[PDB]
DNA sequence: ATCGATCGATC
DNA sequence: GATCGATCGATAAAGTTTTTTTT
């Protein structure tokens, strides 16, 4: 390599000013790895070259990285490895790149392919839904002759070097080298690496409807494994690459494609459209916005700026979405620290409107729509052979609902399969099944949001208020709040309605989502010896006034009456259970029961 | 003559010193045929001790005896016995330790394999009382 | 051959009609904007020589590559290296033998067809320029694979002791073309005895792909060559069509010429559109003026607001008919199918309502599931049409509730759970409980139990059966005019040619006037509808004191504001007016008192 | 239903994989001709061979039988010979299989070209025989009668795939029959099932369906 | 826990807790061999590789080979010792698992005399050494450099047992 | 084709504690009689016709029907099988609820 | 990648 | 003519959730 190395050589003296600002960063991350591990009684090798600093004073060295990125990456590795030992070697893994920056119109949505930038750089976004296995793989073993006591050294290349077209080495353990020594190999002195195949869908909103969502796939490496949950808005960028032999294999390969498009990539980025950083300024404003004695009322009407009223409902959603704690019993069954509300209403009264705008501020809570299929909380042994001979229990919809919220529609308009499905997973936090394989108790902290319609028209006043839809009352007993939405005619109400549907054809949301996702990580009081005294007076009267009124209650309803006020103090962001929380919890039930 | 249980290749004693065992061509003209069928039998009802998976076997009808055996009736047979293996031929590539006796049966003069032997039955004449 | 080539570089730089010199004057005009393509128009080619056509029309594959190389060389000359190879597009119009010649003489002969494409596939890659290395001596060659007999045109050789197949396919200096495997279905009107139709297979090139959505008539020209795949008895093969040019009809992504809107702007300046379309839409329908106004506003639509928060407003309308038989509720619906850009006709039985939305299956490669079918995935922007909303008792109701009012379905089945987009618009026509006695009893019992489906629709007509002994004889005069004598073929060419609009011009017309103007109603007009509504609820509650129950709710009130947005798309005015909006309520107030009777 | 006339052949391939390999041979029937279903198999020299070939002795003859003055008073009297009865049914049922015209039009709504009679009879008059006799005298027919007529099996239905195939479309009665004969009398338990699938074969004529398959439209007049 | 054992932990010594499931039975493994020729009686010895192996010829020995007549080899059971073998699969504790993915299984083996000391449902931990094994099947069109490893046990520390 | 089972082929001479008596009753309701019916726990499938023992006590908690069990209404409105109750069982209990002023606040203190 | 069979060359 | 060696060709893969009528 003489002439193919001089521009590689010229880069080695060039970009040392580009990491004038990173030559500290490359060594400072590993001196504490030489100090955490030496004093136990941890980070990968990630070197974020900004594209700006390379673009700012180089053109020919820059232009090749977006035209022919197949001769130019093991240059930048080769300078980088010798600037690690020459920095630090005295205390007694090639430091590959990450390559973040901007790109200038390479946001190819994989519904579209390339015709010109094949084998180039490409930025790709979307959602992943495949999440296949994890499995190690060698790169190099170290043979050893026991007789004469001397080692050997051999590398085995694969489709993981990403750029060079190496002659493959399909050998597993080449034994008996040119000697008479029965060979050994110190596998602890060997080295290994892993693979993970994941397919990415299309974000199904900016793809115009003339096709179903397509998909491609990406092979990544050790640094970013177990990072992507199924259901994350991910952003990845790597090289484009074809492999395999096709079309001109030995015989009879007619009308068979032979170029598997792959991506060998880096820098998997989550996005939000957990990463929400905040300075001292905005964290102090929410302390200043924790100060007033009205913030539970201001946050209620600042949520859905299209619909009038229902402030009992509008407080309930924000009370539910932030959620309450579950103190797990030591050597005992934890109770239902989740909360599960329900709605029902005579039709076209926005009972389904507010169920889907919670999904925009979901904070990684992707819900379904409730289609009559088994798979709501199971797998039913879908394996697809897991690349020829492995069986996996691929999770349907409970790997996503953990510490999140879901919502489903048309409860009464289902078959019998979901009725036994929501039976177990409500009284029990988990599910366990051996469909065709093994029992496995995988856990899930989830909470439903319901919606249903009464069958017999406008009959919610002339008949029994209970037994009203006759879906099994085990679920009615396992839920608490059954709001009956009224739509009676008031001549000032509909007059006010008539203008608010006209002024919608043209204190804020991102501050709201930051508030709850900061208040999910602070303290939990649970304790005031007199706030617990007022609520039992506030229950035993209606425990004697349950059959003399419309609805009978149960003993588990007492666990609601702590749980609502428990999260109501989380709105206050205080380590004390106050007294004022035992007044909102009273009258909210008093509207749900009278 | 006398094509055996697998002898789909008559390759013995040509007339001149031509290329013996080089080929064959199954003439549909002079090689006369005969017609047969393969049915399963079952044990009668008044002999089973209990519902203890009543086993069975298989027969072969060779002559004019085809189609005389109306299925689903009490019936009698002739009685010649036979054993038939078929594992190695020209075409397609040929639980528990069934066929464990087969490992003894290896190493014939052609290629080393694991040839089994399963019991079967041949008939010559049928009758159907009832 | 080289001699043949000498006879095409010397022909596609001086062919002309009388002083226009066209083929240099578009090849230059196609090298500036990157397309790299020709349109030869073979019937216009014949002016040189019938022989050079006949060396083409009798023998294939060789001719296409020689022609392509000649064009590449001329393109290279019109410049002074980044120069790709080109592609050809041929087109003629002889006649289309539909699907009948199969093996007799039409093997590797030029042919022209007509069908309806239904099923696209995902893209792929084949190579066209390679660089090949040997194991033993590090030899280096380059082999181009242009045209096909699919692969295995020529294989990698053995030449450079030396072991065989010593060669490999690197990926560092290559180019790639994409194929399609889209499947063509027969246009279902021209094989009539009693039989089901059949299907073929076809692939193509990148610079003429992704030009079709499923649900259209297309004409197509190409080759009838034969491949052989070994995944059936005699050594057989299979048929397929290599295609050349989809010079089809319109798309039915808004690029077109300027004179198409010139007459449209010259027509829209005439303020007589609204009254003339009611005649000019349905030339064989006796009047029915109130219903006919509702169909033109359904096909256009309103808008879609993604207003600066999470939620949105469902900006479209969905009409619903019901009435006695013999009163045009059904034969009108085939008429809206041809005039729509995209239209689907599943009008019967509901067709296993779970299969209306989406379906999965075990797939034969890799034994996996994904999503394939649906009657709502293909009908975005356009309009569906169904009927018989009485005797679908099983699951039609549970399959349209999520499908309507948000248009955001998600399949909860064994694989994916994705919210795929939908912008559909429904339409239906049903029967009451045998028609007559329903309108001579207590005026309920139309849909036997539920009002909840009726509150999702907004606009409802109710036709009836009078006995007007005067106009009916004109109707009996009307049907004998159309049915035989066919004078309306000559009457609607002697009244249409200056006044009315033909049936195919509207298909040109509606796709342009929707996709350009984004309208909004007048802001001072909001006092009108608010003052209108408050007595309608009073007109409602004056009836419920009579022990009468059922259906009017607020969703129809936000449908009238879409109705007044509809004719604004027709006039293409960005603001609305009051002569505009009073005619809209004039259509709806003739379906407000229908709840009383 | 078909019946085939050809030769018999053998192909001793020496390879079979359902049974074991054995000294056996398969069966292949090549054909030389094929004809349609036949009816009333009692003939001796005619009506088994579909001649239907009106070449010389027929077409030269068939004009003078058309230029007479009382043919329509003669044909319908002589149509169904076995049954003397009242006249008007034989006027109608002869008119039914004679048919009209599917007159197409310009880019507008099509016109039904069919005529659909309906009989009503006392239990014991000859109404079950004229429909039986007209099945022979037509060219193609079907006789789906009474109970057991499925609500879908008349029209097209999807038969599921075999072990490596796709969900294909295999129609039943009405797509085969161009002039079909049903017996919708009073199968009341299934009257609420099938009758939503026959009264749109006339109204929205050329009806086809898309249950979990492909959206297509077959044409059956 | 098994969620983080992916990396440099090959060829090492790591204890992992878990829940034992899918207990197989005890089967005799082979460690030495002795083929008999019935002519010279020199029982040939060989080491045992992975789960598939191949016998040798008969004209290889020092007495019953090298002549015009050769002792035809065949095996004998009792002239070779046989060890113990049992296979088990592990899962996770359902509380060290993160909020996301499902738990991950693993393969374990036994040697020596630790056998018949585990049970389905044992909330236990094993301490043992690490080794990947090759696949030796369909090596070209699949399994290029993949590993599908296991761990080899050394010690079990079981807990919570008139 | 190993002989996998549920409870009564492995919980012989022990305690079989069951819940949800109205679940999967097309196979349950016969077999629960077959331990009270003496010694007929068997596998009468197509495989074999062998019969093992039956020596286990049953504790059952049949959940009632919709709403509270109306005590003014008749019993056996929520229980399924009368034949098990008449002689194949011996004694019953019940868990009725009455609103009480004194006991429930202690019960409130029992849970708070 | 390994094993078996067939063909060619040498003794 | 027979025996031995070398080269070329052939041999190993796996299943069990949606959807139809039916009782
Ligand atoms: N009570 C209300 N107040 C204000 N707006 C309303 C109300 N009810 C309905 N709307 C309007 O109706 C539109 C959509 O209503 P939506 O479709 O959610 O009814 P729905 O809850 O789906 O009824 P159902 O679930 O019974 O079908 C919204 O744009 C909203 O502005
Ligand atoms: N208003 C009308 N103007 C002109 N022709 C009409 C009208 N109404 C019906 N027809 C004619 O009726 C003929 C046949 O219609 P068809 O038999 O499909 O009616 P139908 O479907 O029974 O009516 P409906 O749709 O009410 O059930 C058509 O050729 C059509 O021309
Ligand atoms: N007018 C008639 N001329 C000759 N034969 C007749 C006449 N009426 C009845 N028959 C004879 O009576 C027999 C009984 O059959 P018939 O036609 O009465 O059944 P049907 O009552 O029409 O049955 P269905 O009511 O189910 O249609 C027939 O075989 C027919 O030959």
């Amino acid at each position: 390599p003489d002439a193919v190395f001089g521009d590689r050589v010229r880069r080695f003296q060039e970009f040392l000013d580009t990491f004038t600002s990173y030559r500290d960063s490359v060594r400072s991350i590993q001196v504490y790895n030489s100090n955490n591990a030496a004093n136990y009684n941890i980070l990968p090798h990630r070197i974020i070259i900004s594209l700006d600093d390379l673009r700012e004073f180089d053109r020919s060295f820059w232009s090749g990285i977006l035209v022919e990125p197949a001769y130019f990456i093991p240059p930048a590795e080769k300078a980088l490895t010798d600037l690690a030992d020459s920095m630090d070697d005295v205390p007694h893994h090639p430091w590959k790149l990450s390559f973040k920056g901007s790109f200038g119109a390479h946001a190819l949505s994989p519904r579209t392919l390339t015709a010109q930038h094949l084998n180039k750089l490409v930025s790709v976004e979307g959602i992943v839904t495949k999440t296949s296995l994890v499995r190690p793989k060698l790169i190099r073993s170290v043979h050893y002759a026991a007789k004469t006591g001397r080692f050997h050294y051999r590398d085995y290349t694969d489709a993981t070097t990403t750029l060079t077209t190496r002659i493959p080495t399909p050998a597993i353990y080449p034994t008996e080298d040119t000697e008479g020594n029965k060979l050994t190999t110190e596998y602890g002195y060997s080295t290994f690496i892993d693979h993970q195949r994941i397919t990415v869908q299309e974000m199904p909103e900016m793809a115009p409807a003339g096709q179903l969502p397509r998909s491609i796939d990406v092979i990544l490496d050790d640094d970013l494994v177990d990072k992507t949950k199924p259901g994350d808005r991910v952003n990845v960028v790597g090289v484009f690459k074809s492999l395999g032999a096709g079309g001109m294999n030995q015989s009879n390969s007619n009308t068979l494609i032979g170029f598997k498009t792959l991506i060998l990539g880096n820098t998997v980025y989550p996005l939000h459209a957990a990463r929400q950083m905040l300075t001292d300024f905005d964290i102090r404003n929410i302390n200043k916005l924790s100060k007033k004695k009205d913030i539970f009322d201001i946050l209620s009407q600042s949520l859905a700026p299209s619909i009038y009223g229902h402030d009992h409902i509008k407080k309930a959603i924000l009370l539910m979405l932030m959620g309450g704690v579950e103190k797990n019993l030591e050597n005992g069954s934890h109770l239902r620290g989740d909360i599960n509300i329900l709605m029902v209403g005579d039709p076209s009264t926005a009972k389904s409107q507010l169920l889907r705008f919670v999904l925009n501020t979901a904070s990684l809570a992707i819900a379904t729509t409730g289609r009559g299929s088994s798979g709501v909380g199971l797998t039913a042994a879908v394996t697809t052979d897991r690349e020829t001979g492995e069986r996996r229990l691929e999770a349907g919809a409970m790997v996503l609902a953990d510490r999140g919220v879901v919502c489903i529609d048309e409860f009464d308009k289902m078959t019998d399969v979901d009725r036994v499905a929501i039976h177990e997973v409500m009284e029990q936090q988990t599910v366990t099944i051996a469909k065709a394989g093994i029992h496995t108790t995988l856990n899930a902290r989830c909470s439903v949001i319901a919606a249903a319609n009464p069958v017999f028209g406008q009959y919610d006043v002339n008949r029994d208020p209970h037994q009203n839809i006759a879906l099994p009352d085990s679920l009615l007993s396992r839920f608490d709040l059954l709001f009956v939405v009224t739509d009676d005619i008031n001549e000032i109400r509909d007059r006010s309605i008539s203008e608010h549907v006209l002024r919608t054809h043209r204190v804020t949301i991102p501050f709201l989502r930051k508030y709850v996702q900061y208040a999910k990580e602070r303290v939990i009081p649970q304790l005031t010896q007199e706030a617990i005294n007022v609520i039992v007076k506030n229950y035993t009267d209606l425990r004697n006034d349950d059959n003399t009124k419309k609805s009978p209650i149960t003993a588990r309803t007492l666990e609601t009456l702590i749980r609502l006020a428990t999260a109501h103090a989380k709105v206050r962001l205080s380590k004390t259970v106050n007294k004022v929380d035992a007044k909102v919890a009273a009258n909210l039930l008093r509207f749900a029961l009278l | 003559v006398e094509q055996s249980f697998k002898y789909t290749e008559p390759t013995f004693c040509p007339n001149p010193s031509c290329e013996n065992r080089a080929f064959w061509t199954l003439n549909v003209t002079r090689s006369r045929f005969l017609d047969w069928q393969k049915v399963r039998i079952q044990e009668n009802a008044n002999e089973i001790p209990t519902g203890s998976m009543p086993r069975t076997l298989d027969v072969i009808l060779r002559g004019d005896s085809v189609e005389r055996a109306k299925p689903g009736d009490r019936c009698k047979f002739t009685g010649v016995e036979i054993v038939v293996p078929d594992v190695t031929q020209l075409g397609l590539p040929g639980k528990t330790t069934e066929g464990l006796n087969s490992g003894v049966t290896g190493l014939r003069s052609l290629g080393v394999r694991d040839l089994t032997y399963k019991i079967s039955f041949l008939a010559c004449h049928v009758i159907s009382i009832g | 051959n080289t001699e043949i080539i000498k006879s095409f570089k010397n022909f596609i730089l001086e062919f002309r009609l009388d002083s226009q010199f066209i083929y240099r004057d578009q090849l230059r005009n196609n090298i500036l904007v990157k397309n790299y393509s020709l349109t030869v128009n073979m019937e216009h080619l014949i002016g040189y020589n019938e022989d050079i056509y006949k060396k083409l029309s009798d023998e294939p594959s060789d001719i296409i590559p020689l022609f392509e190389t000649a064009i590449t060389q001329v393109a290279k000359r019109i410049s002074i290296n980044s120069l790709p190879t080109f592609q050809l597009i041929l087109n003629s119009n002889a006649n289309q033998i539909p699907l009948r010649d199969l093996d007799s003489e039409h093997v590797s002969k030029i042919v022209r067809l007509s069908g309806i494409i239904i099923s696209t596939s995902v893209l792929s890659s084949r190579a066209t320029y390679l660089s090949i290395m040997c194991r033993n001596c590090r030899h280096t060659t380059s082999i181009t694979i242009n045209n096909f007999n699919t692969g295995n045109t020529v294989s990698l050789p053995r030449s450079c002791n030396c072991g065989p197949d010593p060669y490999i396919i690197i990926h560092e200096s290559s180019k790639f073309i994409d194929q399609q495997f889209l499947k063509l279905q027969e246009i279902p009107e021209l094989v009539p005895v009693g039989e089901m139709p059949r299907n073929l297979t076809m692939t193509c090139d990148r610079y003429l792909t992704n030009k079709v959505i499923p649900g259209t008539r297309v004409t197509i020209v190409g080759i009838y060559s034969i491949y052989n795949s070994k995944n059936s008895g005699v050594a057989i093969r299979t048929p397929y069509i290599k295609i050349l040019g989809i010079q089809s009809d319109v798309e039915t992504v808004t690029m077109f010429t300027e004179e198409e809107e010139e007459e449209f702007l010259q027509l829209s300046r005439n303020p007589k559109l609204y009254e003339i379309l009611t005649n000019s839409i349905a030339p064989s329908i006796f009047g029915n003026e109130d219903i006919k106004k509702a169909i033109v506003c359904l096909l256009m639509g309103g808008s879609k607001k993604i207003l600066p928060d999470g939620m949105r407003l469902r900006g479209d309308i969905n009409v619903l008919l019901l009435g006695d038989p013999g009163t045009a509720k059904s034969q009108l619906l085939k008429f809206v199918e041809k005039v729509s850009p995209i239209a689907v006709y599943t009008s019967g039985k509901g067709s296993s309502a779970a299969g209306l939305t989406a379906s999965v299956q075990r797939d034969p490669m890799t034994r996996e599931f994904y999503l394939e079918g649906g009657a709502m995935v293909l009908a975005d922007g356009g309009v569906v049409c169904i009927d018989e909303f009485d005797k679908m008792r099983d699951e039609d109701r549970v399959a349209i509730h999520e499908a309507m009012e948000q248009q955001t379905i998600s399949i909860a089945k064994a694989g994916i759970t994705t919210v795929l987009n939908s912008r559909t618009s429904v339409l239906a026509a049903a029967n009451p409980i045998y028609g007559r006695y329903d309108d001579l009893k207590s005026p309920g019992d139309n849909i036997d139990f539920q009002t909840t489906i009726l509150s999702r629709f907004d606009m409802i007509f109710i036709v009836k059966d009078d006995h007007n002994e005067e106009r009916d004889i004109s109707i009996a005069n009307h049907v004998i005019n159309i049915h035989t004598g066919n004078a309306n073929a000559m009457q609607n060419q002697q009244e249409e040619n200056g006044s009315e609009i033909s049936i195919e011009k509207m298909k040109r017309y509606i796709t342009y006037c929707r996709l350009k103007c984004a309208p909004r109603l007048s802001p001072q007009a909001a006092e009108k509808l608010s003052s209108n509504f408050v007595t309608i609820r009073k007109q409602l509650l004056i009836n419920e004191l009579e022990s009468t129950e059922r259906p009017i709710t607020i969703r129809q009130l936000e449908a009238i504001i879409r109705i007044t947005e509809s004719l604004a798309k027709l006039e293409l005015s960005p603001i609305a007016q009051e002569r505009h909006v009073d005619e809209a309520i004039r259509l709806f107030q003739a379906s407000t008192m229908d709840a009383a009777s | 239903e078909v019946e085939v006339t050809g030769i018999y052949k053998n192909n001793y391939d020496g390879n079979l994989n359902a049974k074991n390999g054995f000294p056996v041979f398969a069966t292949i029937i090549e054909a030389n001709s094929i004809k349609r279903r036949e009816g009333n198999t009692a003939n001796e020299g005619e009506e088994g061979l579909d001649v239907f070939s009106w070449t010389e002795e027929e077409e030269r003859e068939f004009r003078k039988i058309s230029r007479d003055r009382g043919i329509i008073d003669k044909i319908i009297s002589s149509m169904a010979p076995s049954i003397y009865g009242h006249r008007d049914i034989k006027t109608a049922v002869a008119c039914s299989l004679f048919g009209g015209v599917p007159k197409n039009v310009n880019g507008k709504h099509s016109i039904r070209g069919d005529i659909n009679v309906l009989l009503l009879g006392d239990p014991g008059t000859a109404k079950s025989q004229i429909l039986k006799y007209v099945e022979k005298t037509a060219h193609r027919a079907v006789f789906a009668t009474g109970q057991g007529a499925s609500a879908v099996g008349l029209t097209a239905s999807v038969r599921k795939d075999p072990i490596t195939k796709e969900w294909t479309l295999e129609g039943g009665a009405l797509v085969l029959a161009d002039k079909g004969v049903c017996l919708i009398d009073e199968f009341d338990k299934m009257n609420d099932q099938d009758r939503t699938s026959i009264h749109e074969a006339m109204e929205q004529q050329s009806i086809s369906i898309s249950k979990a398959g492909i959206v297509t439209t077959l044409q059956a007049r | 826990s098994v969620r983080q054992i992916k990396g440099d932990f090959l060829g090492q010594l790591i204890t992992v807790r878990g829940i034992i499931t899918r207990v197989s039975d005890v089967k005799p493994a082979v460690e030495v061999i002795a083929y008999t020729c019935d002519q010279c009686g020199y029982e040939v010895f060989q080491e045992v590789n992975s789960r598939t192996f191949t016998p040798l010829s008969e004209c290889t020995s020092e007495e019953c080979s090298q002549n015009q007549t050769k002792g035809q080899l065949f095996m004998s059971t009792r002239a070779s010792k046989f060890s113990a073998f049992q296979e088990c699969k592990i899962q996770e504790l359902s509380q060290q698992v993160p909020v996301g993915h499902i738990p991950r299984s693993l393969n374990i083996h036994v040697n020596g005399t630790l056998v018949r000391s585990l049970s389905p449902g044992d909330i236990v931990d094993v301490t043992g050494i690490f080794l990947p094994a090759p696949y030796t099947g369909f090596k070209a069109l699949k399994a290029g450099l993949l590993t599908e490893t296991y761990l080899e046990a050394q010690f079990v520390r079981q807990h919570k047992k008139l | 084709m190993i002989l996998e089972g549920g409870a009564l082929v492995l919980a012989d001479n022990g305690i079989c504690c069951i819940d949800e008596f109205d679940k999967m009753d097309e196979s349950d309701r016969t077999a629960i009689h077959e331990v009270m019916e003496q010694q007929t726990i068997s596998i009468s499938k197509a495989g074999i016709n062998t019969t093992l023992n039956a020596r286990t006590s049953i504790l059952a908690a049949a959940n009632p029907l919709y709403g509270r069990y109306n005590p003014r209404l008749s019993p056996l409105d929520n229980i399924n099988l009368p034949a098990a109750l008449l002689s194949r069982f011996d004694i019953l209990f019940l868990m009725l609820d009455i609103p009480s002023r004194d006991d429930d606040e202690k019960l409130a203190e029992h849970v708070t």
